[PDB]
């Protein structure tokens, strides 16, 4: 099986201030993750596709990073648009399209 | 910019079968895989289920094993969701994501999401 | 499909004087107030220009292309649709589409199985080619369409370039002079020597409309151009007349 | 100095009374411009690279490009497009060289069997699934699709054949699930002993090194014939200048001038005007449909008026046929 | 020279400038190693 | 691999004589053959290079041809001091520089 973590639960910034968040993986996956945005106010979108891969249309502000066990994603502008939750997917292991738990974000 | 509309939704006694629909019309649908997840209203996302651009491979989360089906129509462009055997945990929301991809099981993702449909299951 | 007609009557081809028609911009150069000499393949006045009538007249004879064809129209109610251009009109060898159905212009490179006798028939029945093996070029153009109308056309071809001149005027051969705009140019690069037109019948059998039309040949021979200060040619001298 | 000049001119180091000819003053651009119309009916190569689903390797799929602008640098500008091996022409020049006809061949391969898509190479699909000509003149891309074209259970929808009874020929397409005569007996289309059939499944999955996982791979063959070539590259267009001296390129026609507006109304057809001397005089603009004059530099002669160089050294300059304001 | 410039495993003691900004000049030695840059994004240093 | 094969093994002849020895080859190698003279006292000597080029120093009475897979040496005057073992080598092969069997040369 597959097991996924998420450190952070709530965190609070500013709106000119630099976030944050970590995804663990128990086994490594090659790679083989995927972030989700969702709006609490309507559906769900992808930000990050693959390991550093940035889907088109979003800004360039998210940045998708690391390989193998854990992952990160970082916001460098907090814009006062981006209240919202933050998932991790792998696709990779046998359990397919397991998703982890939320991530509340909110600036203070 | 696609489009994506959820249907079926509503208020059912534990034990009974709906239908939920969903249907596409911003793409090409022959040719891409389709998928239904599961958002609990305290939890996060779960995967339910899936189907390929064509009706050949198929597959089921574990807990939704036996239970549910699904089924595509690509003559009119959309798909449906036979809910049976309902019981107390299945009110939670449902969403229609795209599979970026074409099979079923493959390491691409959901590309484009829908809004969920409310569906309850109590007495 | 193919359907042989068989209710033609026979009369030989008419012939009449070209007067003082078929001048086209010899190219894409403004020229204002000035007198220009052009050697170029024209038409020279004052001869046997070929005429044939429709209307039981069915003339859809196979005509050589030459050097160029000057093809005139006193027409009225869309009765001429398209021509067909080649060596041998059929899939051995490339041949040349030009239509104009009730929808739009096409124009298509194909080796198309061409009908002995081809053409139109709401205008819902088209009988022009059986088959398509090799099809190479394609192309959507705009609509190009008492007799009211006067449609006359230069079809050219040099260094694998299928020119095509058009002129429309409101209205034997009227007296007149009108500069053809060039219209179409087509990289098509096909060798081409013979041509058939499409005529269009209307059903009732069938009823042909009054129309004929007008075929000349050109020849290189020297032109003086008079243009205007406006840019537009009113007279021309033929320096060999 | 205009003394020198003179002196310079006449070959001589003393100058008589008079009035002389010495040279011309010409004003000198300093601006380039280059024009050509909107760059729009784009190839359509979205089609052929952002596929959702390729053919298999046996049965490549062909695609036939032309009457349209191909736009090479689009597919030099994708990262994930990783190998990038291209023969007989160079990479950088592709933009410009203008040819007849595209062909796009994209098939799905191995690791291994990446580099044999190469002139000259040999292998399983060089010679029975796809065979390059040594003067093939194209390049080649390949790029990953392991993401895509992997399953865990399993991808079987991509085949390969493993067994002919001779080498492809070059740009040569091969569907035939004949079976294999590997023994004397004949096969009698039963895959029994000494029998087999010619097509392999890929079992592609995600779980595989970098010397297994499924690659996307599109060849294209790019040939000029003696018709006219349709296929351009997209030409960059320079912004547009005016009333100052520029050399300005109009659709390949090379000259040196002031643009300034025109009130002369050229005709839809008309591209070009000359005046009474033969000479391009107006142009228009192929991108905003608008005439304009364009005017020779400032023209001079320069005529100096001196004493005999005996009495003094003073000079006056005359420029013939030029109003005070432009110098 | 085939005889004494060509292996059968494969000669790479000689080697062509394949990329450059401008045309050189009549007589002039180019020794540079600089990576050819043919997009917007400078190269930073990697011929990537 | 590659096979050379020695059509004639002794050969005799007087001093006035014009012998030729041919050596084989098992598929073409594109003329590239050399043609080593041993005298059974002394270090070889190399008396042709390439297919038909003659080594500077030593007398233009030899003389080599052939191109392909079969290649032949031809002595037109055969000087008393020319008795030695001819050997044919090939440089175009897989099998680095694989060496004939020796043509003995004697004077009868
Ligand atoms: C046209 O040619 C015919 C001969 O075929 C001749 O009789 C006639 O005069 C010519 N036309 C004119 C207007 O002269
Ligand atoms: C040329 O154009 C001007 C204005 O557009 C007009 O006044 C003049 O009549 C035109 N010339 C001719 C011959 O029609
Ligand atoms: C080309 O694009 C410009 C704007 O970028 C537009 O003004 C112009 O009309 C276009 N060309 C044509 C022929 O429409």
């Amino acid at each position: 099986d597959i097991q996924m973590t998420q450190s952070p639960s709530s965190l609070s910034a500013s709106v000119g201030d630099r976030v944050t968040i970590t995804c663990r993986a128990s086994q490594s996956i090659s790679s083989y993750l995927n972030w989700f945005q969702h709006k609490p106010g309507k559906a769900p979108k992808l930000l990050i596709y693959g390991a550093s891969s940035l889907q088109s249309g979003v800004p360039s502000r998210f940045s998708g990073s690391g390989s193998g066990t854990d992952f990160t994603l970082t916001i460098s502008s907090l814009q006062p648009e981006d209240f919202a939750t933050y998932y991790c997917q792998q696709s990779y292991s046998t359990p397919p399209y397991t998703f982890g738990q939320g991530t509340k974000l909110e600036i203070k | 910019e696609v489009q994506l509309v959820e249907s079926g939704g509503g208020l059912v006694q534990p034990g009974r079968s709906l239908r939920l629909s969903c249907a596409a019309s911003g793409f090409t649908f022959d040719d891409y895989a389709m998928h239904w997840v599961r958002q609990a209203p305290g939890k996060g996302l779960e995967w339910v289920s899936g189907i390929s651009w064509n009706s050949d491979s198929i597959d089921y989360a574990d807990s939704v094993k036996g239970r549910f089906t699904i089924s595509r129509d690509n003559a009119k462009n959309s798909l449906y969701l036979q809910m049976n055997s309902l019981r107390a945990e299945d009110t939670a929301l449902y969403y229609c994501a795209k599979d970026r991809g074409y099979e079923i099981l493959t390491p691409a993702s959901f590309d484009y999401w829908g809004q969920g449909t409310l569906v309850t299951v109590s007495s | 499909q193919c359907v042989n007609l068989t209710t033609r009557t026979q009369l030989p081809p008419a012939y009449t004087n070209s007067f003082t028609r078929g001048v086209y911009y010899p190219d894409k150069v403004f020229r204002s107030s000035v007198l220009h000499s052009t050697q170029d393949l024209f038409l020279p006045f004052f001869s046997n220009v070929t005429w044939f009538h429709v209307i039981k007249r069915f003339d859809n004879p196979v005509l050589p292309f030459n050097d160029g064809v000057y093809f005139a129209s006193i027409e009225k109610s869309n009765i001429i649709r398209g021509w067909i251009f080649g060596t041998t009109l059929d899939s051995k060898t490339q041949s040349l589409l030009i239509v104009n159905n009730a929808t739009n212009v096409v124009i298509k490179v194909c080796e198309f199985q061409f009908c002995n006798d081809p053409f139109l028939d709401m205008e819902s029945e088209f009988r022009v080619y059986s088959s398509a093996n090799n099809c190479t070029f394609e192309y959507v153009s705009q609509p190009f369409l008492n007799f009211k109308n006067l449609r006359e056309f230069v079809f050219k071809n040099i260094d694998g370039y299928f020119k095509i001149y058009s002129k429309h005027t409101p209205i034997d051969l009227p007296q007149g002079f009108s500069a053809l705009e060039p219209l179409v140019d087509l990289p098509i690069g096909i060798n081409i020597t013979r041509f058939q037109t499409l005529l269009a019948l209307h059903r009732s059998g069938w009823t042909a409309g009054a129309a004929a039309y007008y075929v000349g040949y050109l020849q290189p021979r020297t032109f003086l151009l008079k243009y205007n200060e406006n840019g537009t040619i009113t007279d021309a001298v033929d320096c060999a007349l | 100095d205009p003394l020198s000049e003179t002196k310079c001119t006449l070959k001589s180091f003393t100058v008589e009374k008079g009035i002389y000819q010495t040279s011309n003053f010409r004003v000198q651009p300093t601006e380039s411009i280059v024009r050509f119309p909107n760059i729009t009916n784009l190839c359509p190569f979205d089609e052929v690279f952002n596929a959702t689903r390729f053919a298999s390797v046996y049965a490549w799929n062909r695609k036939r490009i032309s009457n349209c602008v191909a736009d090479y640098s689009v597919l030099y500008n994708l990262a994930p497009f990783f190998t990038f091996k291209c023969y007989g022409v160079s990479p950088t020049k592709l933009n410009d060289l203008c040819f007849t006809n595209v062909y796009a061949d994209s098939f799905v391969i191995r690791g291994d069997e990446v580099r044999q898509i190469a002139p000259g190479q040999t292998g399983n699909i060089a010679d029975y699934n796809y065979k390059l000509p040594d003067d093939f003149t194209g390049c080649v891309i390949a790029w990953n699709s392991n993401k895509l074209d992997s399953k865990v259970s399993g991808n079987y929808n991509y085949l390969y054949r493993l067994f002919r009874k001779s080498n492809l020929k070059p740009f040569e397409r091969d569907i035939s699930t004949e079976i294999y005569q590997a023994g004397n007996k004949p096969c009698n289309g039963v895959a029994g002993f000494n029998c087999y059939f010619p097509l392999r499944s890929y079992s592609f999955r995600p779980t595989y090194g970098v010397g297994h996982q499924p690659y996307r791979v599109v060849v294209l063959s790019f040939e000029l014939l003696h018709a006219p070539a349709t296929v351009c590259g997209p030409k960059k267009s320079t912004n547009l200048v005016k009333n100052k001296c520029v050399n300005f390129n109009f659709n390949g026609l090379k000259g040196t001038g002031v643009l300034t507006e025109s009130n002369k109304k050229f005709l839809p057809f008309q591209q070009f005007g000359r005046d009474i001397a033969d000479t391009t005089d107006a142009v228009r603009d192929p991108q905003t449909l608008e005439i304009l004059d364009i005017t020779p530099c400032s023209f001079g002669g320069v005529s100096v008026i001196t004493p005999g160089t005996n009495t003094s050294n003073q000079v006056a300059v005359l420029y013939q046929g030029v109003n005070c304001t432009e110098v």
